[PDB]
RNA sequence: ACGGAAGGGCACCACCAGGAGUGGAGCCUGCGGCGCGCGCUACACUGACGGAGCCAGCGAAACUCCGUCGUGCUGGGAACGAGGAAUUCCUAGUAAGCGCAAGUCAUCAGCUUGCGUUGAUUACGUCCCUGCCCUUUGUACACACCGCC
């Protein structure tokens, strides 16, 4: 304050609670981003892998072509 | 007589062979002294 | 032969053509309707109307 | 009726100025001797690219018109042409030597053909500027031609580009020079004739272009 | 200078920032006796606007732009003394 | 005095610059 | 305090470019809305039209007479308003480079004597300029203030 | 004691000093008059200023102009600079503003080159 | 704003001198690795072809270079518009005869300008065609710079490539010092089972410093931090004179 | 580790539209061992002349005007008539034309570097060709779109 009053053109003026400052009065976490609710992760048990695509792989019903294509692939994903 | 600076250093097959194996042992070795990202 | 002229709308980029030919866009002005593709040579900005001897054959690519 | 009065001394400064430049005060005449009223493009589609609508002095105007992609077309049409016409080994800034040129070019085409002078020019570009063209396509190594059509930019580069290069191979070294050459070539491109080299060129190469497309 | 503003950073610096004595520094005027009846007169501005007030920080990033304004007299005598007054642009 | 030429700070005014 | 333009993506929150090109402060930025040029304006008394898209990062320099502050854009993107420190506006076409007219407004301005004056109340160029200004949606009127209170 | 005005103007290394100031027409150039000027092409290149406005805006004034530096060409352009600015400095402080901006209206109508230079060097590519 | 440019080497020659009393350095280290430099090559003034070709293999030789033409460009204004292009680096080639013998360095925002003496040229465009230049971001390698001069030459000659390359990132520049004398070689390789086989492409010569000013290209007022000393009486006997 | 495919960017060692050289003849510093090629010079009505005018900048030529020839180894200058195959370079006060200075510890007097003077044509887009580079987990935090290389 006392700095910019100095080296400025203008003038510078400077129990239980509430608050006059908000966001918003209607939103109020229903306004809420939907990838920050949730995100399509990893697998939670090793019978399976699901990407983030959205879709869900079990190493039980992948035939063997596809499952040493889903092995390359998370090579490339782990090795960049 | 004598003679104020040494001469322009003529290339010759022996100083380019002592360049290239000075490069391919410093390659050999990886160490290329760069900048880096910082 | 009947020249006609004919007003360009839009030139299209991204299409795979001959360096120095750019595709284009044009419709004529005799009617304000019909529109066709030709590929002109030279530099071509929006709205300048430009000469066609041929009427009716469309463009392709120039590979 | 109507009438309206603004200066009411006769106005005569100290130095004597010509009575030619005090009557081109009223209208500004090409050389004080070439009205650009009246000059209008015969041809559709060369309009805003050839540029008879501002009365410049002499074909002089240094101004920057070439730092942009298209403002190169507008700068006035005669500057275009004196400006490609300066260009040789024998002539690089020789700019004042290509005006004085182009001045005894375009007296001389008054004092035989009187259009006037800058009618005579547009619609000699127009007549000139060629309308289709061919491209070597590819082909990976074949020699086939391909039918393309010019913008209106590249119809009045050529066109000026054409007639320059037309009155050098007129006069490059028999009877007559630069001068009286730009003048008949520029005239019979200019009725039409089929005598010149620039149209000449024009029909020789809509003709190719006919001929493969 | 990180830990060592304790020592230099005092009266003579921080007043080292004030319009006269820049005025004087970049030798606009004589001395501070007739800096502050020029910039009190209101012949002298910093960036776009005019400054009266002969107790003003000019800053880092203004000491560039600390210049008279046009239409003033001493402004034209200045220029009329190097002869070079170009009347175009009011002075 | 060429460096101080380069720097030479076009407005500096003294009361001896009137004639 | 470093003389240029900075531009970031807003895809992916990074500096795309540094672009530099004036010679002195700048103070009023606008992107256009028909063609999305840039139309920077800085204290060298330049106004500088930038084409930022396309391979080809065009620039094109207009040099107004005084200092200039304050620019806007008409919102058919085909001319450029900006103010100066001369107490003037300027109007440039853009894809020209020519004027069309220039409004001189420093003389129907009234700022006020201050109470820590010796000079005059009218001769005193305070702010005898305008610091900001906005085109109208049709195109045709201008409205300008600045630092005084007109 | 007469109302005198001052300007300057430059193409790329001439230089053109104009004293605009109330007199009775004459126009010179190193006190020769304005109808002889070197080139001889481009007289008209230096006759449009005083010729857009017409010679009524200059019956009044007298017009002497110094000019030292550069070739025939950007002398010239030089001169056609210093006469457009010294009349539109001279309407500016001695008549009506008005008539001021209406001069300069007609000459940035003309071209703005007739009255400030782009006098800023080059693009670095 | 000639105010700000001389308030801004003024405090440069203070932070020179300040650093040369309390001894990457200190002009270079706001921008060490952030900022990717931009290099504009220049001629000298109406060049020969051959030095022309010369040029577009410097060009070519380090990225984010433009060769800008060069034909009635003013050296003060030139190197400030340079300065508002706000580029980093300039190369200047002068030349004799078609064999080029000076190439000046200058880190032109208030920075220093090195000259180099360029002995024994061999141009590509005049030897050997075999396809265009690699141009990846290089390597760079350095062979015994250990004197002070050493460092600061290395300091302002390696802060001119691409900051931070790759490992795959093939080409390799060196700098050899035979004795001062700075050879200049560049070469692409791969690695064979037995070891590694080069390829020289590209320029070849070999430059020796000979004036390195603190000020910019265009003063000639500026304060020599270092040049050589030819007419000593023992000029032949060290080296980083 | 090795390939492939897809997407995306860049470049006068790319396409495009042109401009100017090299290569033809003489003198040449050098690089090779006579060849190479860098500059300099001649060959063209843009001509030759003859008068007259006139402007610079670091530290006065080009030019303009007024008169005389003359399409001819010509008056240009014995030779010599704008230079093949190919190749190189170049995007604005740029190519190019023109002189003027200096000789700044390395290089340079055959020249080198500065300084000004006059000053254009053609692209200013495209990844189709030549190639070069990058990416193939979106993480980057909204809205939208993509959604297994």
């Amino acid at each position: 304050y006392k700095l910019d009053v100095l080296s400025s053109v203008h003038f510078v003026p400077k129990t239980i609670s509430m608050e006059d400052a908000q966001p918003l009065y209607m939103s109020n976490a229903s306004s809420l981003a939907p990838q920050e609710i949730y995100n399509v992760g990893k697998a939670e048990k090793d019978g399976e892998i699901r990407l983030k695509n959205g879709v869900a792989m079990s190493k039980e019903e992948l035939t063997r072509e596809d499952k040493n294509r889903l092995r390359r692939a998370l090579k490339r994903k782990r090795s960049k | 007589f004598d003679r104020t600076a040494k001469p322009v250093p003529v290339i010759t097959s022996e100083v380019t062979e002592s360049l290239e194996d000075m490069i391919r042992r410093r390659i050999q070795d990886s160490n290329f002294d760069d900048l880096q990202r910082r | 032969t009947p020249v006609t002229l004919a007003k360009v709308i839009k030139v299209l980029g991204r299409t795979g053509s001959r360096g120095g030919v750019t595709q284009v866009r044009v419709e004529f002005l005799e009617d304000t309707s019909r529109t066709i593709v030709r590929n002109v040579k030279g530099p071509v900005r929006e709205n300048d109307i430009l000469v066609l001897m041929e009427s009716e054959r469309e463009a392709r690519r120039l590979r | 009726d109507f009438e309206v009065v603004e200066e009411f001394t006769p106005v005569v400064l100290a130095t004597p100025i010509p009575e030619e430049v005090q009557q081109a005060q009223t209208e500004i005449k090409l050389f004080n001797k070439w009205s650009f009223e009246e000059v209008e493009v015969k041809d559709a589609s060369l309009v805003d690219y050839v540029q008879v609508r501002q009365p410049i002095f002499v074909a002089h105007t240094a101004g920057r018109y070439a730092n942009k992609r298209f403002r190169k077309a507008q700068c006035p049409i005669i500057e275009r042409l004196t400006n490609s016409l300066m260009m040789n080994g024998r002539n690089n800034g020789k700019k004042l030597k290509a005006v004085r040129i182009i001045k005894h070019t375009l007296d001389i085409i008054n004092v035989l053909t009187d259009q006037n002078p800058i009618q005579v020019v547009v619609d000699a570009i127009t007549n000139t500027g060629p309308r289709e063209d061919t491209t070597r396509v590819g082909g990976g190594g074949a020699a086939r031609r391909q039918a393309v059509d010019v913008s209106p930019l590249r119809r009045v580069n050529q066109a000026i580009a054409l007639l320059t290069i037309g009155a050098r191979e007129a006069a490059f070294r028999n009877i007559k020079t630069i001068a009286e050459t730009l003048a008949e070539e520029l005239i019979n491109a200019a009725k039409g004739s089929s005598t010149s080299y620039a149209i000449k060129k024009k029909d020789e190469l809509e003709r190719v272009a006919k001929s493969n497309r | 200078k990180i830990s060592d503003l304790e020592n230099k950073v005092t009266v003579s610096a921080i007043c080292r920032r004030r319009l006269p004595v820049i005025m004087h520094r970049l030798k606009m005027a004589e001395t501070i006796q007739d800096a502050v009846k020029f910039i009190e007169q209101g012949h002298v501005r910093v960036g776009p606007n005019l400054i009266n007030d002969p107790a003003y920080l000019v800053t880092r990033n203004m000491e560039d732009y600390v210049t008279w304004v046009d239409n003033s007299k001493i402004k034209k005598t200045l220029l009329r003394y190097r002869n070079q007054i170009d009347d175009f642009d009011f002075s | 005095l060429r460096e101080k030429a380069k720097e030479r700070n076009p407005d500096e005014y003294y009361h001896a610059m009137h004639s | 305090d470093n003389f240029d333009i900075h531009v970031w993506s807003v895809q992916t929150g990074q500096l795309l470019d540094a672009l530099s090109g004036h010679e002195g402060p700048v103070s009023c930025l606008s992107f256009s809305q028909e063609n999305s040029v840039l139309a920077s304006a800085s204290w060298d008394k330049t106004i500088r039209i930038w084409s930022i898209f396309g391979r080809s990062q065009q620039v094109e320099p207009i040099e107004v007479y005084s200092d200039v502050l304050a620019l806007s854009m008409r919102p058919d993107g085909k001319e450029v308003a900006v103010s100066t420190l001369k107490g003037q506006i300027s109007i440039f076409n853009i894809e020209d480079a020519k004027q069309v007219g220039n409004i001189d407004c420093r003389k129907d301005i009234i700022s006020g004597r201050f109470n820590q004056d010796r000079f005059t109340a009218k001769n005193s160029e305070r702010s005898k300029f305008f610091t900001t200004i906005h085109y109208s949606f049709d195109g045709m009127a201008i409205v300008a203030g600045g630092n005084n209170n007109s | 004691a007469v109302p005198s005005v001052q300007t300057f103007g430059k193409k790329k290394s001439a230089t053109a000093v104009a004293h605009v100031k109330a007199g009775k027409g004459l126009i010179k150039v190193n006190g020769s008059p304005i109808t002889l000027v070197e080139p001889e092409i481009l007289r008209f290149k230096v006759y449009e200023p005083l010729l857009l406005v017409g010679l009524d805006k200059f019956s009044n004034i007298d017009i002497r102009v110094r000019v030292t530096g550069g070739g025939h060409v950007s002398q010239v352009y030089a001169i056609r600079q210093a006469i457009a600015k010294g009349l539109v400095a001279y309407h500016q402080k001695y008549v009506d503003e008005q008539s001021k901006n209406e001069l300069k209206k007609a000459f940035t109508s003309y071209d703005r080159t007739l009255l400030i230079a782009d006098s800023r060097r080059p693009e670095p590519k | 704003m000639l105010r700000r440019q001389a308030r801004e080497r003024r405090e440069y020659l203070y932070r020179k001198a300040q650093e040369l009393q309390d001894s990457v350095d200190d002009e270079y280290a706001a921008t060490s690795g952030i900022m990717d430099p931009r290099i504009i090559v220049t001629t000298s003034r109406d060049p020969s072809t051959r030095l022309s070709q010369f040029a577009k293999e410097i060009k070519l030789l380090f990225p984010n270079a433009v060769r800008l033409n060069r034909g009635n460009y003013v050296m003060p204004n030139l190197v400030d518009a340079c300065k508002k292009s706000g580029t980093t680096d300039l190369v200047v080639l002068h030349e004799h005869r078609g064999v080029p013998t000076s190439l000046t360095i200058s880190h032109f925002p208030h920075g220093p300008t090195a000259q180099f003496s360029l002995h024994n040229v061999v141009m590509r465009h005049d030897i050997i065609n075999a396809g265009n230049q690699s141009e990846v971001n290089p390597h760079l390698i350095f062979d015994n710079f250990t004197t002070a001069l050493g460092k600061r030459v290395v300091c302002i000659l390696k802060h001119l490539f691409n900051a931070g390359p790759k490992k795959d990132s093939e080409r390799v520049i060196t700098f050899a010092n035979r004795g001062d004398f700075i050879s200049v070689r560049q070469h692409v390789y791969v690695r064979t089972r037995e070891g590694v086989e080069i390829a020289e492409v590209g320029p070849r010569f070999e430059m020796r410093l000979f004036e390195l000013r603190l000020g910019t290209l265009e003063n000639k007022d500026a304060d020599v931090e270092w040049q050589l000393r030819r007419f000593i009486r023992t000029a032949n006997k060290k080296d980083y004179l």
